[PDB]
């Protein structure tokens, strides 16, 4: 399963911030305007439409991806094995992998 | 407890915008991001934007440092409450991050008690706890077979992954922008870097001690900013970028998912 | 396909490159507040379990 480990968006206060297509996996990024971002003091950017917000998010392997993960395969035929015991004759023992 | 000053010394208790902070969207220091109800053992690993653990300086994981003001408050953990549909059980905290044994719940709802105020934070997240096995319980029993579940650790001595933790961007603080009896008056925390100008034409960058403002007068048309990048942060989605640079601060995760046999 | 099995497709665990068709679509944050609407299919590894 993914983790949308969002990089923290840019907020330019008066005017645009063009985004670029960074090479992160599934790097989704879209500029946005028309904000007034309440951050701990009410808003902080003094404009009202030129307030720009650039959101960016890419996909990343979960921490569970290392450990809890499905796993595909192209499977061919290979070669079968066995730990054949023979308690032979009077030998009475061999437990060998063949 | 003195082996992860990577985070402790260098990271601060971040503050972000909690979504349904009791009433509505506040800005809680314990703003919940990255809820992970992805294990099996009744457990969720959570990140607060608050960095509890040791104090500001050096002692006792079981103390409690969130942000009040621009400032920390590194004090006791006395009355933490993670909860969901029912009250959860804490497992352990380290850094920004807490592990807690929860039941299933449509949401996740976190909060301590500073003492004067409840001051909680709450969030949506689909939670379940299937145990590993062909039995679809709702809860772990006392007995039964052990078999390979997925689960998070109790511990901190942990490096199996690390998340980027570079600087904070600025933050608003209009407590700064006082009035110089006719002009709007900015100040500084400790000599920190205050990034300043107003809609009118006056000082245009702001890298200063306490300035005044020749031109504008209204507090509501000025740049109350705090470039205070002496301590890095978690790279929350509810962070404004520090526009200058990708500073250093690669920092581990404690609560790795491990192959415990529940 | 996003939502379907293998929305995330990494060669191995170490492999920094991958294929993430998750249909991740950001939306604008609401009413002048800092956050990041990420609208996304929960994984085809979430289902498939």
């Amino acid at each position: 399963k993914y983790k949308t480990k969002v990089p923290s968006p840019v907020v330019k206060c008066c005017g645009a911030t063009q985004c670029t297509s960074k090479p992160h996996p599934d790097y989704q990024c879209q500029v946005f305007t028309g904000v007034y971002p309440f951050m701990w003091g009410g808003a902080y950017c003094f404009c009202d439409t030129e307030n720009t917000q650039m959101s960016e998010a890419y996909v990343e392997r979960s921490e569970e991806c290392s450990i809890d993960h499905a796993k595909a395969y192209k499977v061919h035929t290979g070669t079968v094995q066995a730990m054949v015991n023979i308690t032979y004759g009077s030998v009475s023992w061999r437990s060998a992998d063949v | 407890l003195d082996t992860h000053f990577t985070q402790y010394k260098l990271a601060r208790p971040y503050i972000a915008d909690c979504p349904n902070c009791g009433h509505s969207r506040c800005d809680s220091p314990i703003a919940i991001e990255e809820v992970r109800g992805d294990a099996h053992a009744g457990v969720i690993r959570i990140q607060t934007s608050a960095m509890f653990g040791l104090k500001t300086d050096g002692v006792d994981l079981a103390y409690m440092s969130f942000m009040n003001g621009k400032t920390q408050k590194s004090i006791k953990i006395d009355n933490l409450h993670v909860r969901t549909s029912a009250p959860c059980s804490l497992v352990s905290h380290h850094g920004y991050y807490i592990l807690a044994q929860c039941p299933p719940g449509d949401t996740v709802t976190v909060g301590f008690h500073d003492g004067p105020n409840r001051h909680t934070c709450t969030v949506a997240h689909k939670v379940e706890f299937r145990p590993v096995g062909r039995e679809k319980y709702r809860h772990p029993p006392e007995h039964g077979v052990e078999l390979p579940c997925n689960r998070y650790t109790h511990k901190r001595a942990d490096q199996g992954h690390y998340v980027e933790m570079h600087q904070p961007g600025l933050v608003a603080d209009h407590s700064l922008l006082s009035i110089h009896s006719a002009k709007v008056k900015i100040t500084v925390p400790s000599g920190a870097q205050v990034k300043y100008y107003c809609k009118c034409p006056d000082v245009r960058e702001g890298i200063t001690s306490s300035d005044h403002t020749t031109t504008c007068t209204d507090v509501k048309q000025c740049r109350a900013y705090l470039i205070d990048n002496k301590k890095w942060v978690y790279n929350s989605g509810r962070l404004p970028r520090g526009e200058g640079d990708t500073f250093k601060g690669k920092l581990h995760v404690p609560f790795v998912p491990v192959k415990a046999k529940c | 396909k996003a939502g379907s099995f293998g929305d995330l497709q990494s060669r191995t665990s170490t492999s920094n490159d991958l294929y993430a068709n998750t249909n991740l679509k950001l939306q604008r944050p609401q009413a002048g507040i800092v956050h990041t609407p990420f609208t996304q299919a929960p994984s085809g590894f979430e289902r498939w379990k």
